[PDB]
């Protein structure tokens, strides 16, 4: 079985940890406990092949912004997460994208753009706007809910497929 | 490169040497080190390694007491700031604001990452290794105090968070979201617990409810029950109660299968019993319940059962093959089992026995310390090997089964007690004597026995139904 | 190829049983071990001039899975029955292990050796004369081993292979 190093990045509070824990444990975390850095593993069959996913769950709080280079070096693929009810988190995406490209010195890094909290009606970022950005990056856009599981496997396993074809 | 505080005022700034740290041959892997060096690298300013944090927090008690660990990471946290440099000094002497470039860099690239990583150790400690605090209330008071008195806005969000997490842990729901299959019933109907038995419950539902039970038992075992090989020592009932509950369930089910078989004296009925058990095995295989698979295989390889040639002769060839495939998982030191476990799609229930033997042998077969250049270094690669096993265990504990609990069937299997009040040797001898009675040793001829079951013996099979 | 012998180690848990096979298979001059890799329990040896392959099953740590003992024992042609010389209960357990082996193999004459293992510096409670008398009553060899110095370890395994060859 192949091992894949996935990294989940994005602004504080957008639901990076809730997405990860929903994937790992099938459980929704209601609490907002800011992450410093957490690691998870998951054996899973994707497209008929057994994979071992190593998932690095990172800090979104700005106070941790000086510590990103280190995990970006190890990651093979990145989930870039914003919340569809938070415009600022969407604006923060481009900074993560650029830093990842910078660190890995590559224009061709596996990534998926994720618009989280799609269970909430009060949307402020339109799908089209996020889709346009994703196309400009050459990556898929998947809307998710860590609360209902909508799109969660699709976002993570799509990232696996991109690493696999890299 | 950043200058560090003097090693005289701050112990974690000692230069690396082979007298204090040894690396394995994109971050370094530590083979051995002093506790000071292990803690420095646990909270290193250059990189994070959350897996190192798990390894360390799982295994440290073999070389450091919990009270001493807390003192050491508090010491690590308390980093002195450098004095102003010559350029700063000159600025200040002229009444200007110093650039303080070196100070700002040291804060940003050394102090804040190291302090955040100390806090991440505290967070992981509390969230995933809380038993230290359950067993030592003063340790918890010290942690609460330390966290509750960290000042400064940089750490504030995590300090306030960890304070809340601790308070929650002191006083202390699944989405799938396809629905679980419908519960299946055979001769015994819902609520009629008095009639529940091997042949009257549906074989599909027997396997499902045992899988839920065995999954829960598997998922309840903590690393604290495993490190230090404590399940093998005098205080095992104190230190490893969940592990032992799990193993005793497995043992009881195996003995129940043997008992059901040898107490069915009539050959035709006994063939139906064995055949039903192999059907349950098939559903265990489908559910990836490898504990359940081996429960059955162990029963069929047991002395009382294995010798029953007349019974084996009448088992359908397709079921012989199933049993054979299951047994072959265990051949050659579980070679095929290990490959199958690593290939399936969870949820599953691993066989725990292999993990136990590998943890015990890793601990027994490697030294606690390495002696180098006159110094004793903690053998950390030994601890990493143990933590790789506990990590694999935990990885299979995450995924829940999408199966509905049936409270009465669950209770029936929770309360199974095939030995009754008999001691093990007494019961075990009874089973073998029963075996000898129902199928005597050659050249004694085969007796006939009366039937004991009044209900149909025909199985409903193990393909699920769906109205 | 060469003859391969399937050896099985049995005995009470929690009293250093695992050191016997570890010390054998090991190094045999660098104290370390990874039970995770095959060849951590397979070993090519020369005994009385004849090269053979030892496959050793030691399920140390799995003692509470008591209903699996028959299945594990069934795989073996020769048995080391191990007790600790500072643990009388483990010595008293030997009779039942031997009875269980005889039953599983359906034979009164199974190749086996009795091994008294010294696993620490705690006071001995089983005298070697006691263990010799028991071994003699069974018609099998007795070997004492140290869990620390590797003393007696080769003797225990080689003696068992001789019991198999002379069966
Ligand atoms: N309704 C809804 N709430 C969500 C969703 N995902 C996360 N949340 C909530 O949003 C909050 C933040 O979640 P969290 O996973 O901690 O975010 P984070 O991105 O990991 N934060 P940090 O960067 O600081 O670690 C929590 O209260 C969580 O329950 C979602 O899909 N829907
Ligand atoms: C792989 C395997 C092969 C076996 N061959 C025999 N004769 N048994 C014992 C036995 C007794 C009575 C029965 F009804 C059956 Cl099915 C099986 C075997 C058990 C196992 C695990
Ligand atoms: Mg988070």
């Amino acid at each position: 079985m192949t091992e894949y190093k996935l990294v989940v990045v994005g602004a504080g509070g957008v639901g990076k940890s809730a997405l990860t824990i929903q994937l790992i444990q099938n459980h929704f975390v209601d609490e907002y406990d800011p992450t410093i850095e957490d690691s998870y593993r998951k054996q899973v069959v994707i497209d008929g092949e057994t994979c071992l996913l190593d998932i690095l769950d990172t800090a979104g709080q700005e106070e941790a912004s000086a510590m990103r280079d280190q995990y970006m070096r190890t990651g093979e693929g990145f989930l870039c997460v914003f919340a569809i009810n938070n415009t600022k988190s969407f604006e923060d995406i481009h900074q993560y994208r650029e830093q990842i490209k910078r660190v890995k010195d590559s224009d061709d890094v596996p990534m998926v753009l994720v618009g989280n909290k799609c269970d909430l009606a009060a949307r402020t970022v339109e799908s089209r706007q996020a889709q346009d950005l994703a196309r400009s990056y050459g990556i898929p856009y998947i809307e998710t809910s860590a609360k209902t599981r909508q799109g969660v496997e699709d976002a993570f396993y799509t990232l696996v497929r991109e690493i696999r074809q890299h | 490169q950043m200058r560090l505080p003097s090693a005289d005022v701050y112990r974690f700034a000692e230069p690396d040497s082979e007298e204090n740290i040894i690396f394995e041959e994109g971050i370094p892997i530590i083979k051995a080190g002093t506790v000071i060096k292990l803690i420095e690298r646990l909270t290193y300013h250059m990189y994070a390694d959350p897996n190192f944090v798990r390894t360390f927090l799982t295994t440290y008690r073999s070389f450091c007491k919990p009270q001493e660990l807390l003192s050491l990471i508090i010491e690590r946290f308390e980093i002195p700031e450098p004095e102003p440099t010559e350029a700063d000094r000159i600025a200040i002497e002229n009444g200007d604001q110093p650039l303080s470039a070196e100070l700002k860099r040291f804060r940003k690239e050394y102090i804040q990452p190291v302090q955040l990583r100390v806090l991440n150790v505290c967070r992981h400690w509390v969230e995933h290794h809380f038993y230290d605090f359950e067993r030592d209330a003063y340790l918890l008071q010290r942690m609460e105090e330390f966290i509750g008195t960290v000042r400064g806005k940089a750490m504030k969000k995590w300090v306030e968070s960890i304070t809340k997490i601790i308070q929650r842990k002191k006083i202390a729901n699944i989405t799938f979201q396809s629905s679980p299959p419908t519960v299946e019933w055979h001769i015994s109907r819902p609520g009629h617990i008095e009639t529940f038995d091997l042949l009257t419950l549906h074989p599909i539902e027997i396997a499902r409810q045992l899988t839920l039970l065995e999954s829960d038992l598997y998922r309840a075992v903590q690393p604290s029950e495993l490190v230090g090989s404590v399940w093998t020592k005098e205080d095992k009932e104190i230190n490893s109660p969940n592990l032992l509950k799990m193993i005793r369930h497995t043992t009881n089910l195996t003995l129940w299968f043997e008992k059901c078989i040898v107490e069915t004296e009539n050959l035709e009925e006994r063939v139906a019993v064995v055949s039903r058990i192999i059907e349950i095995l098939q559903v265990f295989q489908e559910l990836n319940n490898f504990n359940g698979v081996l429960e059955v295989v162990s029963a069929m390889n047991s002395s009382p059962v294995y010798r029953l040639d007349h019974t084996f002769e009448q088992i359908p060839s397709r079921q012989k093959k199933i049993l054979e495939e299951a047994h072959e998982l265990s051949e050659d030191h579980y070679k095929k089992y290990l490959a199958k476990l690593r290939s399936i799609n969870p949820p599953c229930v691993p066989f725990f026995g292999i993990y136990l033997t590998n943890i015990l042998k890793t601990e027994e077969g490697n030294p606690e310390v390495l002696k180098r250049h006159g110094k004793e270094l903690i053998n950390f690669s030994k601890r990493r090997k143990v933590a790789e096993i506990t990590g694999e265990i935990q990885q299979y504990q995450n995924q829940p089964y999408c199966l509905r609990v049936e409270s009465d069937i669950k209770r029936f299997f929770e309360n199974l007690n095939p030995m009754g009040n008999s001691m093990e040797k007494e019961f075990t001898d009874y089973l073998f004597n029963k075996s000898l009675e129902i199928e005597p040793r050659n050249p004694k001829p085969l007796p006939r026995f009366p039937k004991k079951y009044s209900y149909p013996l025909k199985s409903p099979g193990v393909r699920p139904s769906n109205p």
